[PDB]
């Protein structure tokens, strides 16, 4: 991330700055907007650039926090790229649904994801051929 | 004709802190001084030869006591204190002139112990903390590449116009030495590239990388602070000249000698107005002769023209490129009498730039042949200063007493109250600070002050 100024047209260079990015950096600019600062857990603020990469359907939300009016004192503030409800549910760390029948799990389900997610799902279901044997059909719930 | 009015009884320091202070005529002929530290812990600091006592600004309990030892067997002299936090501990940084030449020491309050130390190639005359972190982080990108790689930076300045920029080598967490054990410096003139390799030599070999300004020697430095809204070291010089050094190139951006001539300069307070249409922000200059005759004692208001202001990733604003420096306005407070600056503060207050901002100047005369001092309180707003036209000076006839700019406060009744105990620092409480055109004038503020004293702390309102 270069970032100069510009005055008058003059374009004056201040530093670069890189990212902080592992697993190979393998993650693609979907969107950036630079703007005014944020209320962060460090008062030391002069801009704040927000970042939004992506890699597949997984993305990744950063903040630039830049500290001075030179570019050189900064630091990168991450979050959390999925919601808690997701990651609870992957996580296993949900103890308040009901659990119990093959219909609990589809109310579970039903009321969770929302009527146009579990019709979608629904929907790519028949079109590969998987139907509900019957009411208690554990095999599909788990599809 | 606003009087200051005492709202506690004297609140005296301890005996063992009165006492430990006394044996100042053993390592005599020393000077207790005293000053409020200038961080968010509430402390105040007196020394006395090589005893430091850090007591509590509000209560005058001990907080914190240290007797520094000279590596040469012989006191040392605490000649300058700083508050300085790091990790998360709490601490000061203190100069010690030695027989020899001095010692830069880290103190720790948590512990009351020095934790590390250098020795310095010359005698101190002032310190001043520039950065306690280093590590690549958005917080250190206003700083010198070369300055980025050191960790924790400490300004030292001498007697004969030194300006040594020191690693406080916060990263090396084996390293517990106390003054005696100083570890010495490599110096290196300017600012050099390639800093990681020679940090990393300098350090096995069990020493503090240094960089030396280049900057003319010869003329003792007298004064030393670093402005952080616009990235400059100020260094003042005890024959009236003002460098300002921007700590991003590490060049000097402005050398000028005051108009007060050849007369040191003693102190410095930034300040930054309202609204101003060319980002100019303010720094006083204090000329005083207080610690020679005792005759002079100017205040100097530059103003400082800045092409830009930045919003760093810090969230922090700083002005850069430095257009112009001038001297827009001088008062005189003394050029038989004695007059000595006790203190200067700056107050600003945040709704971009302050929408309050003032100076707070503190001084005492003392008249021959007159026992009881006289001390002023006097408290410059800026911004009433631009509602004033931006006079150069108080006009024919005009007075402190009855300025539109200027509250001029008489501090007697703290005198009466305490005599003979000498104040030694006022500290204004910022929290404090309260509020038909002339009604903002500044002689409405209200606020409260605590005076320490040789003998403790006590505390006042003026309204």
């Amino acid at each position: 991330f270069q970032m100069g100024t510009l005055l008058v047209l003059t374009y004056t260079f201040q530093n670069n700055i890189p990212t902080n990015l592992s697993a190979s950096a393998i993650w693609s600019i979907v969107d950036l907007v630079l703007t005014r600062p944020l209320e962060l857990n460090v008062e030391a603020s002069y801009l704040n650039l927000i970042v939004l990469w992506k890699s597949g359907t997984a993305s990744k939300l950063q903040i630039l926090n830049v500290n001075d009016e030179s570019f050189k004192n900064y630091e990168w503030i991450e979050s959390v790229n999925k919601s808690l409800v997701d990651l609870q549910s992957e996580h296993d760390l949900d103890i308040v649904t009901k659990t119990g029948d093959v219909e609990r799990g589809f109310c579970n389900l039903k009321s969770r994801y929302g009527t146009q997610i579990f019709e979608r799902a629904q929907q790519i279901l028949s079109e590969n051929k998987i139907i509900m044997a019957h009411n208690e059909d554990e095999e599909y719930l788990a599809n | 004709d606003l009087t200051a009015q005492v709202t506690s009884d004297l609140l005296h320091f301890p005996e063992v802190t009165i006492e430990a202070l006394g044996e100042d005529e053993i390592t005599l002929e020393s000077v207790l001084r005293g000053k409020f530290a200038a961080g968010k812990n509430g402390l105040a600091c007196l020394a006395c030869g090589p005893q430091l006592e850090v007591v509590n600004s509000l209560t005058g309990e001990r907080l914190s006591a240290y007797r520094f030892s000279g590596v040469n067997e012989q006191p040392p002299v605490v000649l300058a204190v700083k508050e300085f936090s790091w990790h998360k501990r709490t601490g000061l940084l203190i100069g010690l002139e030695e027989a020899d030449g001095s010692v830069l020491c880290l103190y720790d309050l948590g512990i009351s112990r020095v934790v590390k130390a250098v020795v310095l190639p010359g005698r101190v005359t002032a310190i001043e903390p520039i950065i306690n972190h280093g590590g690549a982080s958005a917080s250190t990108q206003h700083l010198h590449p070369s300055l980025r790689w050191l960790f924790g930076v400490a300004a030292v300045v001498t007697d004969v116009g030194q300006i040594l920029l020191i690693d406080l080598c916060l990263d090396d967490l084996s390293c517990s030495q106390n003054e005696v054990e100083a570890s010495d410096l490599e110096v290196i003139t300017g600012i050099p590239a390639e800093v990681p390799h020679i940090r990393e030599r300098v350090m096995r070999e069990g020493r503090h990388l240094c960089f030396q300004l280049v900057s003319p020697l010869g003329v003792a430095i007298s004064t030393l602070s670093y402005i952080n809204r616009t990235n400059q070291l100020a260094v003042g010089f005890s024959d009236g000249y003002l460098a300002l050094w921007n700590m991003k190139s590490m060049k000097r951006e402005y050398y000028t000698q005051l108009e007060g001539g050849r007369v040191p300069v003693h102190a410095v307070a930034f300040q930054e107005p309202e609204n101003d249409p060319r980002n100019c922000c303010y720094l006083w200059a204090v000329q005083s002769t207080q610690d020679s005759e005792g005759d002079v004692l100017s205040l100097h208001l530059l103003q400082l023209a800045f092409g830009d202001r930045k919003c760093l990733a810090s969230g922090q604003i700083l002005y850069e490129g430095l257009e112009y420096c001038e001297e827009r306005y001088t008062l005189d407070l003394a050029g038989t009498s004695n007059t000595k600056l006790l203190g200067c503060q700056s107050i600003e207050r945040f709704p971009l730039s302050p929408d309050t901002s003032v100076s707070v100047f503190t001084w005492q005369v003392n008249i021959y042949g007159q026992g009881k001092p006289s001390v002023y309180l006097g408290l410059f707003d800026i911004n009433r200063w631009y509602h004033a036209q931006m006079p150069d000076s108080l006009r024919s006839g005009e007075s402190l007493h009855n300025c539109s700019y200027f509250a001029l406060w008489s501090l007697d009744s703290v005198v009466s109250r305490t005599s003979p105990h000498h104040i030694l620092d006022i500290l204004v409480h910022e929290r404090s600070l309260n509020r038909p055109e002339q009604f903002f004038n500044p002689s409405t503020f209200n606020f409260d002050a605590t005076c320490l004293l040789d003998s403790g702390v006590i505390h006042v309102t003026c309204a």
